[PDB]
RNA sequence: GUAAGAAGUCCUUGUUUGAACGUGGACGAAUGAAGCUUUUAGUGGGCCAUUUUUGGUAAGCAGAACUGGCGAUGCGGGAUGAACCGAACGUAGAGUUAAGGUGCCGGAAUACACGCUCAUCAGACACCACAAAAGGUGUUAG
RNA sequence: GCCCUGAAAAUGGAUGGCGCUCAAGCGUGUUACCUAUACUCUACCGUCAGGGUUAUGCCCUGACGAGUAGGCAGG
């Protein structure tokens, strides 16, 4: 009779996409990322800066 | 709105023949990537016989400024295909960039000579880096030793709507 | 009786939860090799260009009023039959001929991951031989999309966003988007220009995403 | 043009009309050029030719007789039977897939390279 | 506004009720009405859409007609059906033992039937023997 | 103009050196969503606008070909306005906007920023649309 | 590029008026804001369609609502 709306209401979110709980469980929005240290090439940042 | 620098490059799609065609690059001073693209192929159709469709853009950056603090004295040639064949002109803009240079030369044409974005043409601007080579007077005026000006007339804003105080403008 | 129905429902749900941890899984490192992949280039000093997007969306920025009868027709082929009307659609030759038909009358954009669920999860209404059903629950896609085992709402997303083999039969599923008029406004003074001259219609390939969460 | 006569045509193939101002005789039909008909019956220095003729809003169906000089096969049907036969093979290669056309697609993603090919900047 | 595509708010047609006024009519679609929403079989909703027609598209269908339809192979013993009315025919001198089903028979049409052997019976007769039209073979009469 | 398939493809031998019919076996680009009669009102050389094109001269303009709108149509804006901009209408409420606007009349910044301009009746949409081709020891930038 | 002139009469008169001069004018850019019978959400009325049910009625669901000549229907 009403339309209720995920986003907000947590309990409808839920009724759908159960994947939600673990989700916010492990943040899985705010996650990190495994660092890497890949330089570029001089070629590259000569072509981007000029000539 | 304030622009930025984006280097783009523009590949001419491959064929049998003729793989690996020979990447043109440019540099443009635009909001954001579509103009910026938009221009690339308006100037590439102009240069070379290429297409939005026959041609596609490989890596589109952004360019920063390499010291942004530092104070510089910038020149630059434009061009505007008015009214007559086109004919060029040569200003100078006292900035810290490169960006800060060309908003204040679009506006500035478009005050002192009613031109607009879609006339002008920015063919290249330049730090200069030794004085002497400054040669317009309005920028020789700051570069004076010890230079120093008063502001005389200091008229304050006033939140309020009245005043109980018949006031200054001294500094 | 009960206890048999529980026991359908629990086990389509564990079906959906492993489902929807590997479409996170699979989108997630897609982006990241995509990330890695230019990095690659970039450490080689050469250029990596990503794939041409392959799904836009569509929202429609005139009214009915003076409009000429070929973009007219177009607009009713896309279902954009009303003013802030949207819809999806997967980009070709032959789209992109509409598309540039009616390119003075719509916005349109290639869209993110974010505003597709915002969009089918809010303003995400069905049709079940008609009437625009709101979603609202999963088994009404168990139901019809199920032929082409789309059991999930994030199924149907994922179906969309990635482009499947059934994204025609959920597209014409999914009813046109009925969207509001932006809360922070347009922006530009004038809308019926390009969105290059300080207007906002024709592609701007990734401010759509921006737009339509206003709108919506 | 001898090789426009030695094409026999059969009751089922299509042709164009297409008729060359070289042959006063049967000189055919002011608006039918260009025109693509199949072959009904075929007698001796003849052909049957039927043409879906629009009046009104309704299509009739208009019979007629042709030299062989003005008629020529069709090309209309070459990538239809190509592709028919080529869906053939694929159907049975399945047996032992997307067999339908498609359009164009959005090109996929690619590297290009800088080994030689350093980008060459420049301006108006 | 919307930009309509379908001429918004039709009607359908289709004669939901029939013009008549005569109850037992009305009694009759109202038990075919039951019949063809609860049963499945096509034969009520043929029964039912023929019910609301009118008297220039319920022809009159003659006894030679039902004695034509029973020459059929393997149509012999069927319950033959006339939604309308149904005419005698003194050119046929010979007339099977058939059921026939209809609203209105004439008295020589009955009495004819009904001296070859057989019976005439009503539609909610009909119902009560075979709701699903189960062995049944319907008839119409000539239109122009 | 035609074509984009199950009224289509591929094996099976009786009737003019072979064609047609017939026998039986194996299997298709995108997007979006019915047909048949029957019968009768009112209107059936009226007004406006755009762009295609023929002929044009003091200037205007006259003929045809589409399209859109008014006629029948209210609403917001343009100070006011049949055909300009937006947008088409059930009765109400809340929110967001379009076009146009935010000194006062008048709801909304006498907001921010860069320049130019002083007119003895400046200007406050222009249109190498008219006055029109220039003149000026007024000013600014090239 | 802006400014002056670049001819136009006759009741008193109009950037709409007031009036405005680093503007409340010209050009351009960045934000905020006002605001329609337009868009979104909800309720109600009516129509239409689709379903269900021992009653030209009852129930569920959804989409729609401009109108002259004129037509049909219910009152």
């Amino acid at each position: 009779v009403l339309k209720k709306n995920p986003l907000k209401n947590k309990q409808v979110l839920l009724r759908l996409n159960p994947y939600a709980k673990v989700f916010a469980a492990e943040k899985l929005g705010s996650k990190k990322a495994e660092k890497t240290g890949t330089k570029p090439a001089a070629v590259f940042t000569e072509t981007l800066k000029h000539d | 709105a304030h622009f930025k620098e984006y280097q783009v490059i523009g590949r001419r799609l491959p064929t049998e023949s003729v793989p690996e065609p020979k990447l043109f690059r440019m540099r443009i001073f635009a909001s954001n990537e579509v103009i910026a693209k938009s221009r690339y192929w308006y100037f590439l159709q102009k240069l070379h016989k290429v297409k939005k469709a026959s041609g596609e853009i490989v890596s589109i950056n952004q360019i920063n400024e390499a010291h942004p603090t530092k104070v510089k004295n910038f020149g630059v040639w434009v061009r505007y295909d008015s009214r007559s064949g086109t004919h060029n002109m040569y200003k100078e803009i006292r900035d810290v960039s490169r960006v800060a240079a060309v908003e204040t030369l679009y506006q500035d044409m478009a005050a002192r000579h009613r031109a607009r974005f879609r006339s002008i043409h920015i063919l290249k601007v330049a730090e200069i880096e030794k004085t002497a080579d400054v040669k317009r007077q309005y920028v020789k005026q700051f570069l004076t030793k010890d230079l120093k000006f008063p502001l005389p007339h200091r008229v304050q804003k006033s939140t309020k709507t009245f005043s109980y105080k018949r006031p200054s403008t001294f500094y | 009786e009960r206890a048999a129905r529980k026991a359908a429902n629990k086990e389509k749900r564990a079906i959906i939860l492993e489902r929807n941890a590997a479409y996170q899984k699979e989108y997630e490192t897609a982006e990241r090799n995509i990330i890695q992949a230019k990095r690659d280039a970039k450490a080689a000093g050469s250029y990596y260009v990503e794939a041409q997007h392959k799904l836009v969306f569509v929202v429609r920025i005139k009214g009915i009023n003076k409009i000429p009868p070929k973009p007219r027709k177009v607009l009713q082929l896309l279902r954009l039959t009303r003013i802030n009307s949207g819809t999806f659609v997967k980009v070709t030759k032959a789209t992109l001929e509409l598309l540039k038909l009616i390119e003075p009358y719509v916005a349109y954009g290639y869209p993110s991951y974010s505003t597709i669920r915002q969009l089918v999860y809010k303003r995400g209404f069905g049709k079940i031989n008609k009437q625009r059903v709101p979603l609202s629950d999963n088994a009404i896609i168990e139901a019809n999309l199920g032929k082409y085992g789309i059991l999930s709402i994030d199924d149907l997303i994922h179906e969309i966003i990635t482009v499947g083999p059934h994204f025609k039969q959920a597209n014409n599923f999914l009813w046109p988007f009925k969207l509001s008029n932006p809360s922070g406004g347009w922006g530009v003074p004038r809308k019926f220009k390009h969105f290059i001259q300080g207007g906002s219609f024709g592609n701007r390939e990734e401010f759509i995403n921006k737009l339509v969460k206003s709108m919506n | 043009h001898l090789s426009t006569y030695l094409k026999v045509y059969k009751v089922g193939d299509i042709v164009d009309i297409k008729a060359n101002g070289s042959i006063q005789k049967g000189m055919p039909h002011k608006f039918y050029q260009g025109k693509t008909g199949v072959v009904y019956n075929v007698t001796k220095s003849s052909v049957g030719v039927i043409i879906n003729k629009m009046v009104g809003n309704r299509y009739l169906e208009k019979r007629l007789n042709l030299r062989v000089e003005h008629i020529k096969h069709s090309k209309c049907r070459q990538e239809f039977l190509e592709r028919v036969k080529a869906n053939a093979a694929k159907r049975a290669e399945a047996k032992a897939v997307q067999l339908k056309r498609q359009p164009a697609q959005p090109r996929e993603s690619r590297i290009v390279s800088t080994e030689g090919n350093v980008p060459q900047t420049l301006a108006p | 506004g919307i930009d309509h595509t379908s001429k918004q708010h039709k009607r359908s047609g289709h004669r939901t009720a029939p013009k008549s006024d005569n109850v037992y009519l009305k009694l009759l679609v109202k038990l075919y009405t039951f019949l063809a929403r609860r049963t499945d079989a096509p034969f009520n909703k043929v029964v039912l859409k023929a019910l609301f027609l009118s008297k220039i598209n319920r022809p009159p269908v003659s006894v030679s007609r039902i004695a034509r339809a029973l020459k059929q192979e393997g149509a012999a013993n069927k319950t033959v059906v006339v939604v309308g009315t149904v005419t005698d025919d003194a050119r046929i001198f010979e007339f099977p033992k058939t059921t026939v089903a209809a609203l209105r028979f004439t008295a020589g049409a009955r009495a004819k039937i009904v001296k070859a052997g057989g019976e005439c019976i009503t539609l909610d007769q009909l119902a009560v023997r075979a709701p699903k039209g189960q062995n049944t073979l319907i008839l119409r009469g000539p239109r122009n």
